[PDB]
């Protein structure tokens, strides 16, 4: 090997060429003290907290930014790396405003903790410190700019990672103040992520303001429901609450950022739900009733249908447990028409190979391509993360990304092709200039996004697109463990019901009507009850009254994604869960069991009583959905290419246009969203 | 997997001591119910000692049960020497509190306890 | 470091390191380890069958006459198989000396009762048994000492909650004390106050 | 009284689900095409023995083991739960 | 001596302003003295030539300077004030 | 307080209260905040 | 002699005296703790922690106080290694299940890349 | 700037009172709502703004260590006064 051998405070450690300071001593589980250094951002070097002794050389030097030199003894408890240090934090806690009480910041402040330990215990500044105006960069991230150190990790974070470029440092000297210089309002995707990486309080959550305090807190660490992505999170709650939500690293999916639904969207969380069970009275008017009642009067309706009498609709927030709890339950009616609310096309293979409805490179193999081709998607806001992890590696790796749809923004600059879906039948021809650019890419990507595949040409968009992505495999230089076929979801619900074997859309609704519909969580307003018979007993089991419950005959107030323990399959088939936050507000309870105890009303009793027996039926469907942070291989993208080939859809005239062009369409999908009211004042922001 | 004895050897001295510690109890009783003054039969108490023993019926380890039997004395010896009072005794039966949802119906309608 | 740094000993520090080395040398059959901290105090740490030949020699010797059993302690570590540390404090009076011998047992393993070695003992391990459910083989009268009578668990576990798992209230229906499951009307509030940076550099564990 | 969907587990890389992964390069196509109407839900994992789960009408499952068959031995097991309907 | 900007009605980025033809044929001749793939290379002179033609820069001639240089604007507003001679006000 | 007055503030009670206990003017605790979850209203018009 | 053979599995719930209701029906999380993201220090990902499911909690009528009914809601234990975790688990009947350790992949650093000639790394600013 | 609900009882300056339909109003029956009558954001509101001459200027909250930590406010916005994040009180640059 090429590892070089340096020295940490005498002790050896072998390690790569180009390694800094700072690395090498986190090799033999040593931190050096920093400010302005983020291994997800560039080096900056200009805080000089991380100044080092490295012995025989008489200057300290930047652990963040320097390379190790073969032979070099690392100093990193030596007298004058801490008279550095002591140092470089009088001069950060000079001009620093004394607002510990009224920070939200303290308790959890960077500055703080390496200040009590790495700096003195007492100050020589006899003079008056500097005030800095503050800024309004948006109703997320409140803006204190005296407390800001000037560590332009808001700028590295903006031009690298949100790529924005709209931050920076004005001024010169003392007087220079990071901002926008004017006003303007920083929204963008991941905007909220900079409340993450300011060491200070300079940078705070604005609806997290004063609320709370971080040594209070309990971290409950859970997965994100907001789209597909599978976003580890930390649901940090006080005394039976929900206060705030930060990231989990996990370097395969979110590297350790969320988007600003995920952070934001919390507060929709206690507004808007439905915490008791519902009946309509003789006015036809919703009213409160017990679980008795309710579970008696939909188990009524229940043992009265049989067949296609009873068919249930599943929405974009349903994890694994209630929906093979309902799956059982109207299988015991005989009953096969589950429904999702997104289409996918049955066409061909269908879902019963889970290659043509993944993700199947990964999102960490998206580091790995050399070409990325996008087909009708906006992943900046289907999938924000997986738009950050393509410019990361647009970034680093030189990444050819093209786009076969809208030309909207992904804060990265692509080959726009065009919008029309004809050119799907240029590039599986080669008439087309970049199939060439396919055929000499070593690891090529082709990424069909889910909401393209609602149209009513998706079998004909996802069969031109495996016959692109099978022209490369088999006769390009793929050597047959990557992967090209590959499928957006924005749903966090849907890999999980197509594991199941749901039928993905309403069309099996369409066809045949039934007498009773189930409803868990649906609110995209697919099926309304102008699509059902004179008297369908439609029963809406959910956490918020949004769409599906006005309509319903009768609710069923069930748990949020804080509020279970709960399987959610993302995107790439990697199946994760969540742990329970807080309880149910109400007589709000968990949604498999509310299947299970409407199952044991009706005299068809599941044959589950507990969380693990519920995942051993899981696992009985398909047994990776109990395999968790696994993400499955799935292989046989020929025999599903094979089956595309049999019935020719025609491509539809319609250009393919993303249901989300701009911010505003990003900040409101799902229930919780739309209850949300910090989502309205981003919605209201970014209008304006 | 070789431990150190507390006093049996194997489980058969083990079930010797158990049966002993039994048959203490099982003396016990009447005098406990009357010098306690209590309000159950001692057929009632004999029941909650046989309830208890056989609460523990399934351990095969010869230490474990050795502590068994050892906090059983203590607990008998508690009981003869009049150091516990009346509701030290009256704690085996569990009367003021509620009975549980057991099945699952029920433990729905209460809240979220599996 | 004159004014607010504690000066050290640097003579009890070596003449514990040379009775440490006395004692292992002395008693190889069961030291174990023998340290001495910078504040100059010697832990013997033993293996748990020599209890008695350990503390006896301790208590008899000409050079160590460890008349005093100042303390004895156990402590709940629940990451070793060998959970409970189980802590002699000795004090000689005749070389003005402390000492300290540390052995270990888990839930089962019983530890040999030192009564006859110090009768002080007779109620600290006693406490021992009610605390951390450590048996001691041969004590004279082992019971428990602090907790109520119809006690079920051993509190000082690391595992045991804080507050209970049962609690008492008068009940007017049977007219008598009655313990009941316990529900907190307030919750104890668990802070997580331990900063994520390194403070005690000279404390840093070698890393997997 | 009639069969409703059928699932196939089988791992990627283990030899006892080898002729299970010979079924399905080789035969799962022309059953798709026999069957179009009828959900095959084949699910790889990484360490389970092979299984295929026959779904009947009102909730029935049948479960048959397809551990260390060969190719033929998967096809005579599914032409069976074909056939059973039972 | 402020380093932020509010927009005045005499200085807004819908304040008038535009080069001359002939200072274009010397911002041509200024973004050709630097690399191809560098022509953010150009900021401090042709800035410095709006300076020129206009005595001081409002946020028109900084907005102009990015729009011509494919640069954004923050990183004009950075080296309008960053730099001494910029006068941001007349 | 006749030769060093207390320093006058806008807030401090002009009139002293004595120990109000066992008195209809006693102190009851409540919470001072307000409801955390809000709750879903249902239409007021039929669903037909 | 003096040591016995006891080939059984090692379990002392019938002496820890936790009632029935919170050995069988919990469920015990054994896991590193992740970083909090506000701060770059690790030191708080350095051992295994075990906890367990949370409970209910309630509003208290009288002070709006968060009432409990859980004893274990704040029983967090500290362990060196995930093995000791698992068997502290077996030994007490907790069932459990464990998230493995997420380290940080190492990142490849250069402050020179700030300044390629022709790579797409270039800082706009710095 | 205590007001009054419907049901006849006092709004604390939180913002607290009990819906009608709450049982939890009858802890007071009989007895007394203890609400403080001296609302601070109504005070603060009261004070005047402090012109001064400087572009920043320092609060400690007066009386020197019997205030809150000295905090140093900018004043360059002429559109709105530079309030303190302690006292409350608020400061305009004169010019
Ligand atoms: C008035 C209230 C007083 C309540 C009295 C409380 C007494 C509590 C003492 C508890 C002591 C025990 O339970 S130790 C028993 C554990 N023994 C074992 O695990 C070994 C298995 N033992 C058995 O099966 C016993 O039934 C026998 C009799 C030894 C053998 O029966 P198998 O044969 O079929
Ligand atoms: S940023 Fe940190 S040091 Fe500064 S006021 Fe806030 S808590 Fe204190
Ligand atoms: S606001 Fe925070 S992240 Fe931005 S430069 Fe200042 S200290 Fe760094
Ligand atoms: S961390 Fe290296 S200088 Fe800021
Ligand atoms: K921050
Ligand atoms: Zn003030």
């Amino acid at each position: 090997s090429n590892l070089i051998e340096v020295f940490v405070d005498g002790q050896s450690v072998m390690v790569e060429p180009g390694t800094t300071v700072l690395q090498a001593c986190e090799k033999v589980g040593m931190q050096i003290p920093r400010f302005c250094y983020h291994e997800r951002l560039s080096v900056a070097g200009n805080c000089r907290m991380c100044l080092v002794e490295i012995e025989k050389a008489p200057k300290v030097v930047a652990a963040c930014a320097m390379p190790v030199m073969k032979g070099w003894n690392i100093l990193t408890n030596s007298e004058k790396t801490k008279k550095a240090r002591e140092g470089v934090m009088e001069f950060l806690l000079a001009n620093h405003p004394l607002d510990c009480p009224i920070c939200d910041q303290g308790g959890e402040c960077d500055l703080q903790d390496q200040s009590m330990m790495f700096g003195s215990d007492r100050s020589r500044f006899l003079e008056g410190k500097r005030a800095v105006e503050d800024k309004n960069i948006g109703p997320l991230v409140k803006t204190i700019m005296t407390r800001c150190i000037q560590c332009t990790r808001c700028i590295r974070f903006a031009s690298e990672i949100a790529g924005v470029d709209d931050l920076g440092t004005t001024g010169r000297g003392n007087d220079m103040q990071v901002g926008t210089y004017i006003e303007k309002m920083f929204m963008s995707e991941l905007s909220g992520n900079i409340i993450d990486i300011c060491p200070v309080g300079a940078l705070t959550s604005k609806p997290y303001a004063f609320t709370a305090r971080p040594w209070e807190t309990r971290k409950t660490e859970s997965i994100d429901v907001m789209d597909a992505v599978g976003s580890n999170i930390v649901v940090s709650t006080r005394t039976g609450e929900v206060m705030r939500i930060l990231p989990r690293m996990h370097e395969d999916i979110n590297e350790e950022w969320i988007s600003d639904k995920t952070r934001f969207a919390y507060d929709g969380l206690k507004r808007q739900r439905l915490t008791e069970p519902m009946v309509r009275n003789e006015k036809g008017l919703l009213t409160h009733t017990t679980w008795e009642d309710a579970l008696s009067r939909v188990a009524g309706m229940l043992q009265s249908c049989q067949g296609n009498d009873v068919a249930a609709i599943a929405g974009g927030l349903v994890d694994a447990e209630a929906l093979i709890a309902l799956k059982d339950l109207l299988n015991r009616v005989d009953s096969d028409t589950l429904c999702t609310e997104e289409v996918f096309p049955t066409a061909g293979a269908g879902t019963d190979l889970r290659s043509n409805y993944l993700l199947n490179t990964t999102i960490a193999g998206v580091e790995e391509a050399d070409v990325v081709l996008l087909v009708g998607t906006n992943p900046r806001f289907e999938a924000p993360l997986f738009n950050a992890r393509i410019r990361k590696s647009w970034l680093h790796n030189d990444l050819k990304v093209a786009l076969i749809g809208s030309p909207v923004d992904l804060t990265y600059r692509y080959d726009h092709l065009g919008d029309s879906p004809k050119i799907l039948q240029d590039i599986a021809s080669g008439s087309h200039p970049f199939s060439q650019v396919l055929q000499e890419a070593k690891k090529p990507m082709v990424v069909l996004g889910s909401s393209a595949l609602q149209r009513n040409d998706g079998a004909a968009i996802l069969a031109a697109v495996s016959n692109i992505a099978q022209k490369i495999r088999t006769s390009s230089g793929v050597t047959g463990d990557w992967k090209v076929m590959n499928i957006l979801h924005r749903i966090a619900s849907q890999v999980a019901a197509l594991d199941l074997g749901y039928k993905p859309g309403v069309e099996a609704i369409r066809k045949n009507p039934p007498k009773m519909l189930f409803l868990l969580g649906a609110d995209g307003g697919c099926v309304t009850r102008q699509d059902l018979p004179k008297d369908c007993f439609i029963v809406y089991q959910g956490h918020h009254g949004d769409v599906g419950a006005p309509i319903a005959d009768v609710i069923l107030p069930g748990a949020a994604y804080t509020e279970k323990s709960a399987t959610y399959v993302n995107t790439e088939g990697r199946a994760q869960q969540t742990k329970v936050a807080v309880m149910p507000p109400g007589l709000a309870r968990e949604d498999w069991k509310i299947i299970r105890a409407l199952s044991e009303i009706a005299g068809m009793t599941l044959p589950y009583d507990t969380l693990d027996q519920v995942r051993n039926r899981l696992e009985e469907v398909s047994p990776n959905l109990v395999r968790y942070d696994d993400v499955e291989g799935a292989n046989y993208f020929q025999q599903a290419s094979e089956l595309s080939k049999l019935v020719n859809q025609q491509l539809l005239a319609d250009p393919l246009v993303p249901p989300q062009l701009t911010i505003k369409d990003f900040y409101m999908t799902d229930s919780i969203s739309r209850a949300s009211q910090t989502m309205a004042k981003c919605v209201k922001a970014v209008t304006e | 997997t070789s431990v150190k004895p507390i006093f049996s050897r194997d489980m058969n001295e083990a079930k010797r001591r158990v049966r002993e510690l039994y048959r203490a109890w099982y003396r016990e009783v009447p005098n406990t119910v009357h010098l306690f003054q209590l309000d159950i039969s001692v057929k009632q108490g004999r029941d909650k000692v046989r309830e208890m023993f056989k609460k523990n019926a399934h351990v095969t380890d010869p230490r474990v049960v050795d502590l068994l039997v050892i906090k059983g004395k203590m607990e008998l010896e508690e009981t003869i020497n009049v150091w516990k009072q009346r509701t030290h005794v009256m704690r085996f039966f569990h009367e003021t509190e509620a009975p549980r949802p057991k099945d699952f119906l029920s433990k729905f309608y209460v809240g979220h306890d599996p | 470091t004159r004014p607010t740094v504690r000066p050290r000993n640097d003579v009890a520090h070596k003449q514990l390191s040379a009775f440490g080395e006395y004692v292992a040398e002395i008693l190889p059959k069961y030291v174990q380890q023998v340290q001495v901290s910078c504040f100059s105090e010697l832990e013997i740490c033993i293996h748990p069958d020599g209890v008695i030949p350990v503390l006896t020699f301790l208590r008899d010797h000409s050079n160590a006459q460890f008349k005093s059993l100042a303390d004895l302690t156990a402590v709940d570590i629940p990451t070793r198989q060998n959970r409970f540390e189980i802590v002699y404090n000795l004090l000689s009076l005749r070389f003005n000396s402390r000492i300290r011998v540390k052995t270990y047992t888990d839930e089962l393993t019983p530890v040999e009762s030192s009564v006859s070695v110090y009768k002080a003992a007779n109620w600290y391990e006693r406490e021992i048994w009610d605390m951390f459910g450590v048996f001691f083989a041969n004590h004279p009268d082992l019971r428990r000492i602090l907790t109520d009578y119809g006690f079920e668990g051993h509190p000082f576990r690391k595992d045991f909650p804080l507050s209970g798992y049962v609690e008492l209230r008068y009940d007017d229906e049977v007219k008598r004390v009655v313990a009941e499951p316990v529900e907190l009307a307030q919750e104890f509030r668990k802070f997580d106050l331990n900063s994520p940076w390194e403070a005690f550099p000279a404390y840093r564990q070698p890393p997997e | 009284l009639g069969l409703r969907e059928i699932r196939i587990h089988l791992c990627q890389r283990s030899p006892g689900s080898q002729g299970v992964r010979d079924f399905i390069e080789k035969r799962y196509v022309e059953l798709k095409k026999a069957n179009p109407d009828l959900p095959i839900l084949i699910r790889e994992c990484s360490d389970v023995q092979p299984k295929l789960w026959a779904r009947y009408a009102f909730g029935q499952e049948k479960n048959v083991s397809l551990n260390n068959f060969s190719a033929d031995q998967v096809t005579r097991a599914l032409e069976n739960v074909l056939s059973s309907k039972a | 001596a402020l380093f932020v900007h509010r927009d005045t009605p005499k200085n807004n980025p819908e304040t008038p302003f535009d080069f001359t033809p002939e200072n274009y044929k010397r911002i041509e001749a200024i973004v050709k003295n630097y690399p191809e793939g560098h022509k953010a290379a150009a900021v401090l002179p042709v800035l410095d030539l709006a300076q020129r033609q206009n005595g001081w820069l409002p946020i028109s001639a900084m907005n102009k300077v990015a729009e011509i240089l494919q640069v954004p604007p923050m990183r004009v507003y950075e080296v309008a004030t960053f730099y001494t001679m910029y006068n941001r006000k007349p | 307080p006749t030769v060093k007055p207390p320093t006058a503030r806008k807030f401090i009670w002009t009139n002293h209260k004595f120990n109000l206990s066992g008195t209809p003017q006693q102190y009851v605790p409540y919470s001072t905040t307000r409801k955390k979850i809000q709750e879903w209203v249902p239409p007021s018009t039929p669903y037909k | 002699t003096q040591l016995i053979t006891v080939d059984e599995k090692l379990d002392i719930t019938t002496l820890t005296g936790v009632p029935e209701e919170h050995i069988k029906t919990r469920k015990a999380r054994i896991f590193v703790p992740a970083r909090n993201n506000m701060q770059s220090g690790v030191n708080n990902t350095k051992k295994w922690k075990m906890e367990f499911d949370t409970r209910e909690r309630w509003e208290n009528p009288l002070m709006g106080w968060a009432s409990t009914a859980d004893p274990l809601s704040n029983l967090v234990l500290t362990f060196s290694t995930k093995e000791d975790a698992i068997a502290f688990a077996e030994k007490n009947g907790w069932s459990y299940d464990v998230e493995e350790r997420k380290v940080p992949k190492p990142k490849s650093k250069s402050y020179g890349a700030n300044f390629s000639w022709n790579k797409r790394t270039r800082v706009s600013t710095k | 700037g205590v007001r009054t609900s419907p049901t006849g009882e006092k709004v604390t300056h939180t913002g607290q009172v009990y819906d009608d339909e709450d049982y939890r109003r009858v802890r007071f029956v009989g007895r007394q709502k203890e609400v403080n009558e001296n609302f601070a954001i109504d005070l603060i509101a009261e004070q005047p703004v402090s012109q001064v001459g400087s572009r920043v200027i320092s609060c400690d909250g007066g009386g020197g260590a019997l205030g809150h930590p000295r905090v140093y406010i900018n004043l360059d916005k002429e559109t709105k006064t530079g309030t303190c994040g302690y006292c409350g009180l608020q400061f305009r640059q004169q010019h």
